[PDB]
Parts: structure tokens; sequence; C-alpha cells
């Protein structure tokens, strides 16, 4: 996998 | 004041970590993903579309004597993996590991994307990036850390993530028993709202350290270590049978392999990620192809020191007037 504020 | 809370991997791969958080009066305990890469504290709630809730614990503001609607405020956020959520806003009392903030913005989800629904272990996020990234409109809100900061003994929080094991988030103090050696502090740019810093280089396994500047963000809410394609290719070239697969979405390697370590520089100091931390297991159940924990940042626009890197270190998020980041071995 998760990739957190793009 | 200080706070101290245990953080626990959500699964056998350390895909993310959850930390219990008390919200409201009487307390409602939700397990939140502490995310130094975003700045919204949002929760599954009694307002979340019923079809989008599947096993999460929900916050019910109508059962909290201290909850107040933040009238007219809404929020909406998009994440780097394509997930998203949105809703309205309450203020309420929020406590983490004994540290209490009154009037904290608690963003209640009305909609969440499928990946959130499908993860029953994550009840929401607690953002720990800079408050300039917060998505509440029309009145931007502050993070739990920013609201707590003036009350803390020291304006810091620390991340001590475990490898397939629990770890700790501390607020307001540095636990000198939690690390070895000294903490190396490095400058932070807040211009993009992140804990953005510059690593001084890398080494693969027992190889010679390459001195080279690598800008990136320290992000507890990202699973993996995302670095420039040159660095990532140099790493995977050391693993027999490893390759980049567009069908899978990144570098994969034979599950039979023993992986080399990866070292990253923090100033003149070095943090070593053991090879086992880079193994994310079979790409699908029963496969002999395993997913790598170091991946290219090329599709992303920014390098990300996610959990793979951070769990190898004791990490200080220093929110003093000039913010900095500290890394120690452990």
């Amino acid at each position: 996998x998760v990739v957190x504020a793009x | 004041s200080t706070g101290s809370a245990t953080t626990t991997p959500i699964d056998s791969l350390d895909d993310a970590y959850i930390t219990p958080v008390q919200i409201g009066t009487p307390a409602q305990t939700l397990n939140l993903d502490f995310d130094t890469g975003s700045s919204d504290l949002w929760v599954f709630s009694s307002e979340t579309t019923a079809s989008e809730v599947d096993g999460q614990t929900i916050y019910t503001p109508s059962k909290s004597t201290t909850a107040k609607l933040l009238s007219g405020a809404t929020w909406s956020i998009s994440y780097g993996d394509g997930s998203s959520s949105s809703g309205d806003v309450y203020t309420d009392t929020v406590s983490v590991g004994g540290l209490t903030v009154t009037g904290q913005a608690v963003e209640s989800a009305k909609k969440v994307s499928s990946s959130f629904t499908e993860d029953s272990t994550i009840d929401g996020l607690l953002g720990l990036a800079f408050s300039t990234l917060n998505t509440v409109s029309p009145t931007q809100q502050k993070t739990f850390f920013d609201n707590a900061k003036a009350s803390l003994d020291s304006p810091v929080f620390t991340a001590d993530l475990g490898y397939h094991a629990p770890g700790t988030y501390n607020f307001g103090f540095i636990d000198t028993t939690a690390y070895t050696g000294s903490i190396t502090y490095t400058a932070v740019s807040t211009k993009q709202g992140f804990w953005e810093w510059t690593s001084t280089g890398y080494a693969v396994g027992s190889g010679t350290f390459k001195s080279t500047s690598i800008d990136g963000i320290a992000d507890t809410g990202t699973t993996l270590l995302y670095l420039p394609a040159t660095v990532v290719s140099a790493y995977w070239a050391q693993v027999s049978g490893a390759k980049s697969s567009s069908s899978v979405g990144g570098y994969v390697f034979p599950c039979s392999a023993t992986l080399p370590s990866f070292t990253f520089g923090v100033g003149s100091a070095r943090i070593v990620i053991p090879g086992d931390y880079i193994d994310f297991g079979p790409i699908s159940t029963g496969s002999s192809s395993c997913f790598g924990g170091i991946q290219s940042s090329a599709g992303i626009g920014i390098n990300i020191f996610g959990d793979v890197a951070l769990k190898a270190a004791f990490v200080v998020f220093n929110g003093a007037t000039t913010p900095t980041l500290g890394f120690a071995s452990k």
C-alpha cells in the first residue's frame, strides 16, 4: 504494497 | 505529557501496521494506520455507506458525549496506490497511548474505495505528515501530532516498527533503551507537506557504499521501499532469477532465494535492512515467485522510505520549529 497522500 | 502505543502488523507480510486509538466519550477504540505520509485522521463510521463496510470497527459520533459536528466541513483524499475516501467531519476527544487531544478533527468516512472495504483490519488512518496536507474544506484541520505538540514534553514522535512483530509509537519523548548507538539527525523539507529528507547513498549486501543523494519521504503508511530505478536494478541484479514483471507490477524473485541486505545512508551513518525484510512472499497463493520489498519509484514521482526501510531503524520525527528526522540502528 500500500502507498498512503500522493 | 507523553503517549506510548503499541503498533502491530495487520498480516504475516507487514503490509501495514495498526495502532489502537480511543475516540469519544465513553471511549470507542479503533485500530488506525498511523501514516506519516498523510495528514487526515479518518475513520470508518456509522455514516459509511453500508455496502462499503466489511468487518471494520466503526466510530459512532451519536454515542459520544464529546462529539460535535464540524458544520459544513468535508474531506476527500486520494492515495498513491489509487485508494481513496471522503466524508464529513466531527471534532472529538482522541487519545493515543495515554495522550489526549480535545477538539481533534475526526473525519468520518461516507465513502471508501474497495481496498479499504476489503481490509477488515484497518478502521481508518491517523495522519502524521504536516498539517498543510490536510484535506478538510473549507477550514483545514491540524493533525493529532500538531494539536498535541504544545502539551508534549518534547515536540517529537518516534516510530519503532517491528519485523513480523509488534513495535511502538511514542509521543513526546525519546526512549533511549529502544535503539543502539546514536541517533543521526538529518534536515527535512516541508515544502510538499511530507517528512522529506535526503539519504546519502546505499550499499547492496556486502558491497561498497555508493555515495549519492537520494531525496525521499519517510512514510510509515507505505509498505515498501521505493527508490530510483538505477538503485533498484543494482539491488535485484544480485539475486539470481530476479526480474521486473509488468504483469505482476514490480520486481519478483524466486521464493527459494536468500536476499542480500540493503544499506541506506543517513548523513555519515548507515541503516542496514536485513535481506529477510525485503521478502514479501508469493505473488499469489502457492506461487514460487515472490514479491520484492524494494521497488522502483519511477511510476510514483517521489522516492518513499516506507516500512521496509523504517522498520530497520528507530525513527525520530522531530516537530520542533525547524523539523528534522532522526535515524538510529536498533
